């Protein structure tokens, strides 16, 4: 079960955007020279701190990370991430301890929303929100959670 | 500047809707169709994937995105484009500072979300991901637009 993580500036580390809960801290760096308040992170790495063991890893390669497309699992074992390229999109789930990819799924052309309930995927929309879609499909986040 | 006729064509084609229902800003192929129709520049038909196929046949292609900015600053319509597995992407290239000293500024709508969109504030390297951005093809129209 994933809960949304807000990604905000980290005072003390110039150009660092991140957030955390009891279990996991996620961090990007902003290499965009023009915007001091980005919405996306094209350039890796992504830093994941496993706050239980106190170790860290790095996601070294990856599609453009959506700020506020970041979700942490209840057990703290998984991190869910929205990653796009051009007009493609996908939801990737990573192992918070090893940074390994655990599940990938194409989401291209769909509008989307996740919460504790699951994943909602809509076609034929008329706005940014998935509730604007004439077709809405529920998909299980269990293969992302692996609990 | 000289490339103004194109930036104007972009700014106006943004809130338009080439495809009856879906707004241009949520459809990269629809936005390019609106810009080119304003400028009177013949465009291949179909989705982004079909358009790129179409450009590769008739339109001459440039060696680099740096060279794309050169043609763009000269008032030439320049389309950056990469074929997808199902959803390809296409963008208008405009003059201005190159991101990472390599990738040209752009205007494009995107079904991915606001993240994938650019109103001249993101380069093709901030729209396409790390892997993709180096596989882009840059196509230019034979004749000038603002001469």
């Amino acid at each position: 079960a994933f809960t949304q993580l807000e990604i905000v500036p980290q005072f003390g580390s110039p150009n660092m955007f991140g957030g955390e809960d009891e279990h996991v801290r996620v961090m990007f760096s902003n290499e965009d020279p023009n915007d001091d308040n980005p919405d996306a992170f094209p350039e890796p790495p992504v830093y994941l701190a496993d706050r239980d063991s106190g170790n860290d890893c790095r996601i070294e390669d990856g599609g453009i990370w959506s700020r506020g497309g970041v979700f942490l699992s209840q057990d703290g074992r998984r991190v869910l991430m929205h990653e796009f390229s051009g007009s493609s999109a996908e939801l990737v789930s990573y192992d918070s301890a090893t940074c390994k990819v655990v599940h990938r799924e194409d989401i291209s052309g769909q509008r989307w929303a996740v919460d504790k309930d699951g994943l909602r995927l809509g076609q034929k929309c008329s706005g940014e929100s998935v509730d604007s879609c004439a077709k809405i499909v529920k998909r299980s986040l269990a293969p992302f959670c692996q609990t | 500047s000289l490339d103004q006729c194109i930036v104007n064509a972009c700014k106006n084609s943004w809130d338009k809707s080439y495809l009856a229902g879906t707004p241009n800003k949520d459809n990269c192929s629809g936005f390019v169709q609106s810009v080119a129709a304003e400028l009177g520049v013949p465009m291949p038909r179909g989705n982004a994937n079909a358009m790129v196929d179409g450009l590769e046949q008739s339109w001459t292609k440039l060696a680099s995105g740096a060279e794309a900015a050169q043609k763009a600053a000269q008032g030439f319509l320049v389309i950056a484009g990469l074929k997808g597995r199902t959803y390809g992407h296409v963008a208008v290239v405009i003059s201005g500072p190159l991101y990472r000293q390599k990738y040209p500024m752009c205007w494009c709508g995107s079904i991915a979300g606001a993240v994938g969109q650019s109103q001249g504030l993101k380069s093709v390297g901030q729209v396409w991901n790390r892997t993709d951005r180096d596989r882009l093809n840059y196509y230019v129209y034979s004749l000038a637009s603002c001469s």
